[PDB]
């Protein structure tokens, strides 16, 4: 034994048992999903509330890169700044060079190397957060995730969290019972559903809904937030769901 | 156990453990307070002394104009982490001609923090700040844990004892929130918040520390007899 | 800073360099020694441009004082006027060289024999019974080629020297206010307070 | 990231060895068996192409290795350390030899060359010692022909024959009746046929066995005419028909 | 006990961490298998799809590194991608620096050097792959060039990796036993995959739909990947004979 | 092992609280701040009656208006005091000013995290800081190798030291004199040291803003020592 | 580059690598210093377990750092070579820079600088050497000694002594130096300086050096037959 | 990270001793023993080679004595290729000092410079020290001949006689018994050849064994030669002796 007490040693198995306990704390974090629709994709967020004295609206935690790709993530927060940071940083100089947009498998691999390079050496700890990011490009709309391995692959609908099993689900219903698929208005009610069923994993505290959305239709393809009316609508969805 | 000899390990569970201890050095500091209206933004402080001959360690430092925050836990850190404020207010005003922004000052303390934690060699920062300030979005307070978690509050309490301060601003929570346009009112509600936290001990004149920062007010601290109005 | 003159007799090395010193229109000393002690036995005369001259002398003084301490040993004069050449030929070559012309005055006691060396701030080096730097040789050469001899005594050698100066003061368009003369012999180094 | 291993993994132990060089000498000592005799007019080196898959093809694996055109290499060990040896090896007989005096250089200095590397490997920070034990076979105008092995420490020894590898102390023990001081290279490759097949088990012909000479000029592998003093490279691999042929005088 | 974290060699003269390398290559439960035609080579790998969630489209172990070569890995994808942008980069260095394309075994030679590195060197760690390339080499034609952790390549005929490569190998070799020749001797690359994915059948004991496959295919100055139809099409033409 | 810069369980640098023992082994130094100057005082502790016990130098100046006292590895000093008459004469080339007691003291405490694998270790001595300027007066400060550096009236630091703090806790009060000042410290020195006090096993010195930093000479000491003996006996 | 912290404390506030430094000084030849009214002699224990050796040529245990200051030394014998080195290259540079030669004082806290530096620097491990620098000031008549350690510190000795067995000939020293009347003459200092030495080392013959400093630059090194008479004269007043 | 497996090369232990100097010593004391003697007319170095073959090619072999000027030579015990790396630094380090001074270096300074390297790895970098022992044989015009020795510590000191290697014991006790100052090199040459013959581990000193070297002012007038003899010249020594 001793394998587990530094990261980059493979162990008898052929396992990395320091990105393992990555995911720990992944598994430890508030609920986050992300929809593939019909020209582009949703993303929300289970915020909890610690206290009162939390200014609502005011701590948000959905990230735009560029502006046309949105991130978030579940597990140690800072974490996932460093490497939407990093997104950031990959982005801009694609762009310098090639002019166009990154485009989000280009971006998704761009993230994927940096958080595998992670995994290589002793002298770095892994990332502490699974991510759900995407957006639209010249060939449509592209869902990701990417975990604290380094592994990404592209979805029709993702989940992560303490929450993730329920959140799972429930999207595996909505691809059963929409091939045709789902609209970005229908998404964003869907999302709401999504994480306010998968918040009885966090029943405890009471929670706070954050959600954004990038369609081709619905806001020229790019990364905006959901406020307002178009938030209560899905809020008031919600709430009619679960009773 | 096994897996806190650095910063670099995760535990079985997905803990780190350094960062933890870092937490821990926080909880045995001096007691400070953070409060804001919709006009100022308070944090008041309880200083520490060595002893009877010694001075009182002082927990509030300004980094601009516009803002400013109060320390606990190892004062060294707070020293290095307020400099790097200090320089980052300093670019936006040298390079853009702009005040910066609260919430973005907490997103920079927060990424300082997080290489710390992620890297072989470092150690996590042993101290937790409670940045104040006024910006174009009016008065913020912020809470910064050294494991990089920034929030944004109506108000808050860090250092020994400090749940008892935090309980009564969860109960004053909507009465100091309308406390617009009177400075003195809201520090009250402050030294009434820190009381709540007091044992043995109370707020003497070389004891407590109070700032202030608001729409036509620049960051300012108040130490000694300055403060005997409000004790 | 500018004539320095050289001539190795039977039992000994004879180094005569200029007094004066002049900046701008002005001649600011007349009693310059241009001249550093390498070693008990090891003379060095300079000439070129201001400041280098004696930071370089002085650089070479502090290498070889620190050898013999190490050492506990004298360097023979051929080892010394070799590692200084090293380093003027190490200095041409640099981004900015230093404009030093040295004459190197010795007795070797291990030998019994006194040795003249004389090194251009290229770092070209030649042995010889007499020598001189700058335009000084143009005047003087034709009274050594005349007079010289190998068997010569030091007294001889103060006396051809006299000649040779006084054929610069006649001939030169500078004053450069009369020579410092030091001899270097078996039992060291020593001044000519009267020339 | 960094290296931040800049301490040495090879270090001596109470007893004064160091540890890692034995273990090294070890995983040679697994390694298949391979061969050097050193002839009048020429020097052989010979090993077993251990295939690991029939589906390979064994061709493409080279274990006998051209260093400069009188220079070959052979090992015994763990082939990719081998590869990567045979790599710098050819580099530094150019940038430290070739680029100074316009030749190649002489078989002892490029094995000494070749030492040296794997000496470094056995000191430097963060690194393991190279896992194999090498034989290199050469010849020069002033030396002749020579025969030199190299060993995970470093050190380097001059034999008039040798084996390393799994039964090298049989086959030593098997060269040491057969050599002599009179030897013809066709001799030569007689007595390392001979020996070579004590230590092989299955197929024994020149498509599972791989050698090479260092002997004469050989003109028509030059390549160009017309400079007389270019004659042309003195190491030569063998076919698998050259060897098949040997094999029935066998 | 430290020499089994780091790539020093052990008392038997072996590295521990080269070896766990390998037992990561199985981590997902994966075949691939590679043959050569007369005037190309095929890549076929079992693809499993085991989340409803997933996008199947970018679930993929097959890649083109250059217009001519292909790359197929067994291993954990993180370490796949790290070695399929390594090879992508190395190629086009190649070409930019010797004024050709880069050779399917020169390219398997330099990923092979670089794995060596990393079972010498201590601070690095192997990848958990093996890398299968392949091409119509424009000198040597057909070819498939393996590399794996311990920096070993070499050649082949055809080749099986994978839980079950021993299965898919045995049946490989019976089938060259009886033929006596070193390729697929057919014409189209159609049929060469329609005999890789049969053989693949065989060894494995299972039948394939158009998802549980994954096919590339190398031809003279190109290397492509096939869709789920042209897959499809491919299945048909066997189950009708 | 385990790093250098490790955070107990308690949330305490392990290396910066080992100094803190080594520091409690030092020999004992003892500052009085008044209002008509800063008293500095040391044992000097000879390890042989033939070290000549004036080379001993463990007080130090820094500059005309800034002095200082040190306990421990004594030897770590040195570099600190170099960073210190470094900074102190560097802002007055900068300002043309004397600069400020504190400033000086938190430029030596930026020094002392500067450790990890910078430095190999923290500092294994501890400074008592005293000077005077314009706008704080005198001023008495504890500089650790944590970085953290209090003011004080009066301190003691080594391995007498909780003795002598508990005696500086009653003897000090704001209207002591420099002459009342020199006395404590030499009471005090000689209630906690081994040896008998006298002018060669303790040394004596002051700052005030006339004369500035001065140390005091082994005569002048003397005299004081059997000032303080007759006043012991006359009650 | 290697950055290992090596020299670190330990719970009870001790550095080991300089304490076990220490311990290295513990086995080296034991070195004496004892300074007259107007000179200061350095003797130097030699252990005679090696003989066969070639005393011209073998490293001598006093080495000059410049003209008029002398170094001695116990521990291991490969650091002090390091230590001398800098030593008498910081002498050149500081005549070379301030135009005079070094005071005993300013070389001493040189020297103890650079054994303080490589007990808090990463990668390295601290001096196994304590040395004994004596010498005159420029233009002055007053004997200097001084005694540095691996930790750095640095003092002004009367007398001392430092190697195996330091502790019993400080016990002699101790009892016999008196301050207020040093050793008057050369004769009196260099007696003294060997009686100490008879004290630990076993046979006066080739196993004791003595080297006199006096000042202006008047450094001797006392052959074998020189001290031989010393070796005698001691004894023959013993037997009494 | 990486502190994990840092085995500290360079430490002391709580008895004052470098550890790896130590263990590197011991490595040294298995190696084939070394003996240098320096006579007034000239110096000998002698050293056996370990455990050989019969197919070992003898002639072109070289594992023990080393040239590294035509003054100055070595003779070997420990690491053969640790020896190279050093011996390479040093001819260097000879040409660089003529290249200087334009005079051959003194055997001296040399040593020194060689043992210096020795030192700083035993101090710094974290790296194992050289497992090596030299006996330097060589002339200058300071003080004529010379022996010293070096060791992985970086210690040097010099000699009439000494050894390096196995055996170093019993061959110091023999050289201590029968070596005279007034002795000359022939008698010398007797004498490391029948020391060695006594502490040997083999069941007998042959030619094949043997690595042989003198340095001579047996040179044609005020210069000195160096000899390194050639295995034929090694078996008639032998037999002028009365050994074979
Ligand atoms: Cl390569």
């Amino acid at each position: 034994t001793g394998y587990d007490l530094s990261n980059s040693v493979f162990s008898p198995d052929g396992r990395n048992f320091q990105v393992e306990y990555a995911v720990k704390a992944v598994e430890n974090g508030t609920t986050s999903i992300g929809i593939k629709c019909n020209d582009g994709v949703v993303f929300a967020v289970e915020k909890l509330i610690t206290s009162k004295l939390l200014v609502p609206q005011k701590n948000v935690k959905i990230q735009v890169v560029d502006r046309h790709i949105g991130c978030v993530y579940s597990g140690l927060i800072p974490d996932g700044r460093h490497l939407v940071n990093r997104g950031r940083e990959e982005a801009a100089s694609f762009k310098k060079l090639y002019k166009t947009p990154i485009p989000i498998p280009a971006f998704a691999d761009r993230l994927g190397q940096y958080v595998q390079a992670h995994t290589l050496y002793n002298s770095v700890r892994p990332f502490g957060v699974s991510t759900i990011f995407g957006g639209v490009d010249k060939n449509g709309a592209h869902l990701y995730m990417l975990e604290p391995s380094g592994s990404y692959w592209g979805y029709k609908g993702a989940a992560t969290g303490k929450g993730r099993q329920s959140a799972k689900a429930e999207l595996e219903k909505l691809v059963d019972h929409h091939p045709e698929g789902l609209s970005a208005r229908e998404a964003v009610k869907q999302a709401a559903k999504i994480i306010y069923l998968a918040h009885e994993d966090n029943k405890e505290k009471d929670f706070e809904l954050e959600i954004s959305w990038c369609s081709l239709s619905e806001t020229n393809g790019l990364h905006k937030f959901v406020k307002g009316d178009l938030l209560q609508e899905a809020i008031d969805f919600a709430q009619k769901e679960i009773n | 156990n096994n897996y806190d000899g650095d910063t670099v390990t995760f535990s079985p569970t997905g803990r780190l453990f350094q960062v933890e201890y870092a937490l821990e050095a926080i909880k045995q500091g001096s007691v400070t307070v953070g409060l804001r209206s919709n006009t100022h933004a308070v944090l008041v402080a309880l200083k520490r002394n060595a002893d009877e001959l010694s001075s009182y360690q002082k927990k509030i430092i300004k980094c601009d104009e516009h803002m400013g925050l109060s320390l606990a836990g190892l004062a060294p850190d707070a020293r290095v982490l307020s400099n790097y404020l200090r320089q980052q207010c300093n670019y936006s005003s040298l390079v853009f001609n702009r005040k910066l922004a609260v919430e973005r000052a907490g997103h920079l303390l927060c990424d300082k923090a997080q290489k710390n934690t992620q890297s072989y060699g470092g150690r996590p920062y042993g101290v937790g700040l409670l940045i104040i300030g006024y910006d174009k979005s009016g008065a913020h307070l912020l809470e910064f844990q050294p494991s990089g978690n920034v929030t944004e509050l109506y108000g808050t309490a860090i250092g020994a004892r400090s749940q008892g301060a935090k309980t009564y601003l969860e109960r004053t929570l909507d009465t100091f929130i309308k406390i617009d346009g009177n400075p003195d009112e809201l520090i009250k509600a402050g030294v009434e918040a820190i009381s709540q936290s007091l044992r043995d001990e109370s707020l003497t004149v070389d004891n407590l520390s109070i700032a202030i920062v608001g729409k036509d007010t620049p960051f300012t601290i108040y130490d000694g007899e300055a403060v005997a109005k409000y004790i | 800073m500018d004539i320095i003159l050289g001539i190795r007799v039977q039992d000994s090395v004879i180094l005569a360099s200029s007094k004066a010193v002049t900046r701008g229109i002005s001649v600011l000393k007349d009693s310059d020694d241009k001249t550093r002690q390498l070693s008990p036995h090891t003379l060095m005369s300079f000439a070129g441009e201001a400041g280098d001259t004696v930071q370089f002398a002085e650089y070479i003084q502090a290498n070889i004082q620190l050898y013999s301490i190490r050492e506990d040993y004298e360097l023979s004069p051929q080892a010394v006027s070799s590692f200084v050449r090293q380093e003027l030929a190490k200095s041409i070559r640099s981004r900015r060289p230093y404009q030093v012309n040295v004459l190197i005055g010795g007795y070797d006691k291990k030998k019994n024999k006194p040795e003249l060396y004389q090194i251009d701030y290229l770092g070209t080096k030649v042995e010889l019974p007499y020598g001189a730097h700058g335009y000084s040789g143009f005047y003087t050469f034709s009274l050594l080629d005349h007079h010289y001899r190998p068997d010569m005594t030091t007294e001889e050698g103060l006396d051809l020297l006299k000649l040779c100066v006084q054929e610069l003061e006649k001939r030169m368009p500078m004053d450069f206010k009369g020579v410092i003369v030091k001899i270097v012999d078996k039992d060291g180094i020593r001044q000519v307070d009267d020339f | 990231m960094t290296d931040r291993y800049s301490f040495s993994l090879t270090t001596f132990s109470p007893s004064g060895k160091l540890g890692q060089i034995d273990y090294a000498l070890t995983a040679v000592k697994q390694g298949v068996t391979s061969l050097g005799i050193k002839a009048t007019n020429g020097v052989v080196i010979a090993t077993e192409k251990k295939s690991s898959s029939p589906l390979a093809m064994s061709e493409t694996l080279s274990k006998v290795s051209l260093l400069t055109p009188d220079i070959g290499a052979v090992y015994s060990g763990m082939g990719p350390d081998y590869r990567v040896l045979v790599d710098k090896s050819r580099k530094v007989a150019h940038t430290s030899y070739k680029r100074i005096y316009g030749e190649y250089p002489p078989t002892k200095l490029l094995v000494s060359e070749v030492a040296k590397i794997m000496q470094e490997a056995t000191q430097s920070g963060g690194v393991r010692p190279f896992g194999v034990s090498l034989l290199i076979a050469g010849h020069d105008e002033f030396n002749g022909f020579s025969l030199y092995q190299v060993d995970p420490s470093g050190s380097y020894f001059p034999w008039k024959a040798t084996a390393i590898g799994k039964g090298s102390v049989a086959a030593k023990t098997f060269l040491e009746k057969r050599w002599n001081d009179e030897l013809e290279l066709e001799d030569a490759i007689h007595i390392a046929l001979l020996t070579l097949k004590e230590s092989v088990e299955g197929e024994f012909n020149g498509d599972t066995i791989e050698l090479a000479i260092i002997g004469d000029e050989n003109p028509d592998l030059l390549g160009y005419t017309g400079i007389p003093t270019d004659k042309g490279p003195r190491f030569r691999k063998l076919t698998s028909q050259e060897i098949n042929d040997r094999l029935e005088a066998l | 006990g430290y020499d089994r974290h780091i790539t020093i060699f052990s008392p038997e003269g072996r590295l521990y961490q080269v070896e766990y390398a390998f037992k990561a290559t199985n981590q997902t439960n994966i075949n691939s298998l590679a043959v050569r035609g007369k005037d190309c080579t095929v890549v076929i790998s079992q693809k499993k799809v085991p989340d409803k969630l997933l996008d199947p489209t970018t679930v993929s172990y097959i890649f083109c590194i250059s217009r001519t070569i292909g790359m197929v890995v067994n291993g954990p994808i993180p370490d796949a991608r790290n070695a399929a942008l390594r090879a992508k980069a190395e190629a086009a260095e190649f070409r930019y620096k010797y004024g050709y394309d880069m050779p399917c075994d020169v390219l398997a030679k330099r990923m092979a050097n670089l794995s060596q590195i990393y079972t010498q060197r201590a601070y690095m760690r192997p990848l958990g792959v093996i890398l299968t390339f392949v091409s119509v080499d424009e000198e040597l034609g057909p070819s498939i060039y393996k590399t794996d952790p311990a920096g070993y390549y070499v050649g082949y005929k055809a080749t099986a990796t994978g839980p079950k490569q021993q299965e898919i190998t045995t049946n490989l070799e019976n089938h060259f036993k009886k033929s006596k020749i070193d390729h697929i001797n057919e014409e189209s690359w159609e049929k060469v995959v329609e005999f890789a994915i049969t053989h693949m059948i065989d060894a494995l004991g299972t039948e394939f739909s158009k998802n549980d496959l994954e096919v590339g295919v190398a031809t003279k100055d190109k290397f492509f990947t096939l869709s789920a139809e042209n897959i499809e099409e491919r299945l048909v033409a066997i189950a009708e004979q | 092992d385990r790093g250098v810069s490790t955070f107990s369980p308690e949330g305490r640098l392990f290396q910066v609280e080992y100094s803190l023992e080594a520091i409690k082994l030092g020999s004992t130094a003892i500052g009085i701040a008044t209002k008509e100057g800063v008293v500095l005082g040391v044992e000097k502790r000879a390890t042989s009656p033939l070290l000549e016990s004036d080379s001993i130098e463990k007080i130090v100046e820094i500059d005309r208006h800034i002095g200082c006292a040190m306990s421990g590895l004594t030897a770590d000093a040195r570099s600190m005091i170099e960073h210190a008459r470094t900074a102190a004469v560097t802002h007055n080339l900068y300002y043309d000013e004397d600069i400020n007691v504190e400033s000086l003291t938190q430029s030596v405490c930026d020094l002392a995290l500067r450790f990890g694998e910078l430095m190999s270790r923290p500092f294994g001595v501890a400074l008592l800081i005293a000077g005077h300027d314009a706008d704080d007066g005198y001023q008495l400060f504890h500089a650790e190798p944590s970085g953290t550096f209090y003011r004080y009236n009066a301190k003691a630091i080594g391995s007498g030291s909780e003795g002598a703090q508990a005696e500086l806790l009653n003897e000090w009060h704001s209207s002591l004199t420099l002459k009342e000042a020199e006395l404590l410290v030499l009471k005090i020195l000689k209630q906690v040291m081994e040896e008998k006090l006298d002018e060669n096993n303790a040394q004596l010195s002051c700052i005030t803003k006339q004369d500035g930093f001065k140390i005091y000479d082994n005569e002048k000491t003397a005299e004081l020592i059997k000032e303080l003996k007759e006043k012991e006996a006359a009650e | 580059g290697y950055d290992r912290a090596l020299s670190i404390f330990s719970p009870d506030g001790h550095i080991f690598q300089v304490e076990y430094a220490l311990e290295a000084v513990k086995r080296g030849t034991c070195a004496v210093g004892v300074k007259g009214k107007n000179c200061v002699v350095l003797g130097c224990e030699r252990r005679s377990t090696l003989k066969l050796q070639d005393t011209r040529i073998t490293p001598s245990k006093v080495s000059k750092i410049d003209s008029h200051v002398v170094l001695s030394f116990s521990g291991l014998n490969a650091d002090s070579r390091i230590l001398i080195e800098k030593a008498r290259v910081e002498a050149q540079s500081h005549r070379l820079t301030l135009e005079d030669p070094v005071t005993v004082e300013y070389l001493t806290r040189y020297v103890a600088g650079v054994q303080q530096r490589y007990t808090q620097s990463g990668g390295v491990r601290p001096f196994g050497v304590s040395t004994l620098i004596a010498g005159f000031d420029p233009r002055d008549d007053e004997p200097k000694l001084y005694q540095t350690e691996p930790s750095g510190i640095y003092s002004s000795w009367s007398a001392q002594t430092i190697g195996r067995n330091s502790k019993t000939v400080r016990e002699f020293l101790e009892k016999n130096y008196d301050r207020k009347e040093p050793p008057a003459t050369v004769e009196e200092c260099v007696k003294l300086t060997v009686r100490s030495l008879l004290e630990v080392v076993q046979t006066g013959a080739k196993n004791i050096e003595i080297t006199v400093v006096k000042p202006d630059s008047d450094i001797v090194a006392l052959s074998s037959e020189e001290i031989n008479q010393y070796v005698t004269q001691i004894e023959q007043e013993k037997q009494e | 990270g990486s502190r994990r497996y840092d085995s500290r090369t360079t430490i002391f232990s709580p008895e004052g001793r470098l550890y790896q100097v130590e263990y590197a010593l011991e490595s040294i004391s298995h190696a084939g023993t070394a003996i240098g003697i320096m006579a007034s007319d000239g110096i000998v170095l002698a050293a056996e080679r370990k455990v050989t073959s019969t197919l070992l090619e003898q002639d072109t072999s070289t594992e023990k004595l080393y040239k590294l000027n035509d003054k100055i030579a070595v003779a070997v015990a420990g690491l053969t290729a640790d020896a190279e790396i050093l011996i390479n630094t040093a001819r260097i380090h000879a040409q660089n000092y003529l290249k200087t001074y334009n005079e051959d270096i003194p055997v001296e300074i040399l040593v020194r410079r060689l043992s210096d390297i020795k030192q700083g790895y035993t101090q710094h970098g974290g790296l194992r020290p050289f497992g090596v022992s030299f006996i330097y044989a060589g002339y200058d015009d300071r003080y004529g001949y010379q022996l010293y020795t070096s060791n992985p510590s970086g210690n040097y000191t010099g000699w009439k006689a000494i050894s390096v290697g196995a055996n170093t014991s019993a061959a110091q006790t023999l050289l201590q018994m029968d070596y005279k100052d007034d002795m000359k090199v022939d008698d010398a040459i007797e004498l490391a050849l029948k020391t060695l013959s006594k502490t040997t581990d083999s069941s007998a000193l042959t030619y094949d064994r043997l690595e042989f070297a003198t340095i001579r002012k047996g040179a044609n007038d005020g210069e000195v030669y160096q000899k390194i003899f050639k295995p034929q010249e090694i078996k008639d020594i032998l037999v002028k002796t009365g050994i074979t």
